[PDB]
């Protein structure tokens, strides 16, 4: 029989014995001090939903940062060049 | 000196604090719930059990009419039949064969075994917790039992303590609970004077011997239809017995937080729920001015090979410089970690070996040897022991569950993401200024 | 066949309804709540009374030490004092001139009169209203008792009366009450074990005969500061008696809705609050087929002079034409009026005079006789006497309390205003038409 148990611990009663109590460590694959992927896998096995939401939030923030910075810089360069793109023989 | 601190409501767990009453030498304070007895407002409604049906010796009027009558007996039911001409082993028991009437009578009472097998319906409006606290302070040790409400002063002749109210509104018992042979079940039992035939609470009374028993059983009597005198009757099966056969698991095996449920009186025990606001008046005779205690000029933490686990997987040697030899209290001020020991004899110079437990992946906890404080820092490893038979001694918080060496990585990622748009905004503002100022 | 109706929760008032058993001739039905028994759920918290201070005879070890050991007695507060050299009537009473230690003792128990003078604090919750019903319907009358939970059938004879839940949740008792000599007081008594010296709950125990007494009294023992042996001590004035001197008045003079509070068990009698849903299954043999009962071909209502008041200040008369003599039922389908009579031995042809009560000055209600319906319309005047010895037999609706004339005046004034805004719209249209018709 398989029973799940977390940091709160679990009590099982078998036969007429005294109840047996057990508690779970945050033991999981990876290492919270290893390589970044070892970090991510360790926290995922510790808290899947929180790890997924963190990694997706970071990835999304990174993508937004890239897209917005590229749009900002390329638009600024475009309108900065615009007077020279218009004006022939101007300072290139 | 009066002191107050919150304490995790867990039995047997050693919770430790240091009363930093600076006018005196610091004193160790370890507080442990030795036991708890969550005792709700139990009130009896009625007893119940497998009702013993009684079909008393019927009444007949060989040549006359009979009438039914009301009776105090529970579910007391009667029917009358004519032309019944009942027999007995000696033969016919009446001289008339036409108007001969038979009064059949039936009612119920508790079976004799109900003295033991009786179930009882308990209403419980709310539980007034009562925790037994063991306290040690300095060289002294003490025990006391305090109702956890934050009002009553528990006393141990020396110490006085006030605990409560529990932050959590927890109760294991539902508003309705029923006891049986020391077992208990939360159940939607019907109120007194309410009876459902063939369901729990078929027969009810204020006591197992009360004369004012009340019951509903759908007892109904068929017409006597045979030579032998008889009172043919039928009824719903006992609702108590039916409930027993489909009672589900008892609360003894269903209350959360590891609550152990007991009878006489109904009480919850060892419930590990919430925290207890506790305040304590440690007698001033227990302290000394700092000058009389040994003290250290310098201290340093050499944490190594620490394992974050429910047990004392962390350990360190604490190096120190001190004024005199003697006993000195030791405590981990930061809640993220708790030391095993609380005081050790100290020399004028050396290092103290210590053990501790923490949930954070690193030893970034503040530790003090009887005054001076340092912060440890080394990274702690998880053990391969996924499960152990010992409860955790510290909570886990997302404020520090992420390792600093990884938290720095997350911060570097958000740094990159934010700095990208920061540079973008700066460049846009710069170009906006250029268009107007270097035109 | 079953019937159901709501019933005003007012003691002694006979509510009346008409059951229209389809093809059966209607039957009168008066529902009368003989009494109500709102029983709160309760548990004893502790018994308390005037604590009787007991200072046991002092102990003396005239030349040695004496232990200040603990004891289980309530507020057991013994202390030891030296140099006592006490004199008894016979003279000096110690072995030594100087090193005479003396142990002084004090504790408290319930005074002997507490067996009567005690009070018990009780938490109370979820009070359930019990009620006594007397039901009269047709030629049959019955009396019943029922817990108005909306679940239990307090069936009796043949009436399958089921009642509740109460239209409004109410209890006069707050969750903390104290019972004394049959009096009761709402009071936030201190919790068990929370004894405060000099306030109610000074001494507490689970039973008055119990040795399990806990107390707080600020008892302090002074030095035997006199040559004659003594045990000088002081304490807070018995908090129980201090409370008695300033208890506030009991709930019998403070409970709302006129409910007369009573003890043994603590319960509220004759409460008058909200309404009671009632359902009644009646055996069809209690009715009669419409062809067996008389029925009226023609009927009309002429109201005599009437008074809107709590009593039967109204009187009406009805001419009738019927197929035969017999007891027809009579009732008011309108909620704002109730007839005193409920049955009339109708003749083949004639008239009846009936007494009625109404709260609306407009005696505008539909009377019924043998199921036929007749509208009544009269202007009742106010009574000459401001106050009477009887509760109002009917409630009032403000929409129904507007008189036919006052209602006409109101609707005529608002009609005027509305006609002026209608004229507004008319002219705002025609002003557009003046242009658009001749553009």
């Amino acid at each position: 029989r398989n029973f799940s148990v977390g940091r709160e611990g679990l009590e099982y009663v078998w036969g007429n014995h005294e109840p047996v109590r057990v508690w779970a460590q945050e033991s999981a694959p990876g290492d919270p001090h290893g390589w970044p992927h070892e970090i991510i896998i360790h926290y995922y096995h510790r808290h899947p939903v929180y790890t997924v939401i963190v990694l997706c939030g970071v990835a999304l923030a990174i993508l937004v940062g890239i897209a917005s910075s590229a749009a900002c810089i390329a638009k600024a360069r475009r309108d900065c060049l615009t007077p020279y793109a218009l004006a022939p023989n101007a300072t290139v | 000196f009066e002191h107050a601190t919150t304490v995790p409501n867990v039995p047997g767990i050693p919770y430790k604090a240091l009363v930093e009453r600076a006018g005196y030498a610091p004193l160790n304070l370890e507080i442990t719930v030795v036991s708890s007895e969550l005792t709700p407002s139990t009130n009896k409604e009625y007893v119940t059990c497998k009702f013993h049906t009684v079909i008393p010796s019927p009444q007949v009027k060989c040549c006359g009419s009979l009438e039914c009558k009301a009776s105090s007996k529970a579910d007391y039911t009667c029917r009358v039949f004519g032309g019944v001409y009942p027999f007995m082993w000696g033969g016919a028991q009446c001289f008339c064969d036409s108007e001969n009437t038979q009064l059949s009578e039936a009612y119920v009472e508790f079976a004799p075994d109900c003295t033991i097998d009786h179930a009882v319906a308990l209403k419980v409006h709310t539980a007034a917790l009562k925790v037994g606290l063991r306290i040690v302070y300095g060289n002294t040790t003490a025990h006391l039992d305090t109702f956890v409400n934050g009002v009553t002063p528990g006393s141990s002749r020396d110490l006085k303590v006030i605990a409560g109210p529990i932050s959590a509104a927890f109760s294991p018992f539902d508003h309705k609970v029923v006891i049986r042979k020391g077992l208990v079940y939360n159940y939607d039992f019907p109120e007194y004077g309410a009876m459902k035939p063939g369901a729990f609470g078929d027969i009810q009374a204020s006591s197992l011997d009360a004369t004012d028993i009340v019951a509903r059983t759908d007892i109904r009597l068929l017409k006597p239809s045979v030579k032998n005198i008889h009172v043919p009757y039928t009824q719903a099966v006992s609702g108590y017995e039916m409930w027993k056969n489909n009672s589900g698991r008892p609360l003894q095996e269903t209350a959360p937080f590891g609550c152990k449920i007991e009878v006489e009186p109904l009480r919850a025990s060892n419930c590990a729920y919430g925290h207890i606001p506790i305040s304590i008046d440690i007698p001033d005779a227990a302290f000394v001015r700092s000058s009389e205690s040994p003290t250290i000029l310098e201290v340093s933490c050499t944490v190594a090979d620490c394992i974050y686990s429910a047990d004392f997987g962390g350990s360190l040697t604490l190096q120190y410089k001190a004024d005199r030899e003697g006993h000195c209290p030791v405590h981990s001020h930061s809640t993220t970690a708790v030391l095993k020991e609380a005081t050790t004899h100290v020399t004028a110079t050396g290092s103290i070996t210590l053990h501790f437990s923490t949930s954070s992946p690193q030893a970034n906890f503040i530790v003090s040897l009887c005054g001076k404080k340092t912060t440890c820092n080394a990274e702690c490893k998880p053990p391969a022991d996924h499960i152990i038979g010992e409860p955790h001694k510290v909570d886990q918080e997302f404020q520090a569950a992420v390792s600093k060496t990884s938290w720095n990585w997350l911060l570097a990622l958000f740094g990159g993401a934010s700095s990208l748009i920061a540079v973008g905004l700066i460049v846009l503002v710069c170009s906006s200024m250029l268009i107007n100022t270097r035109r």
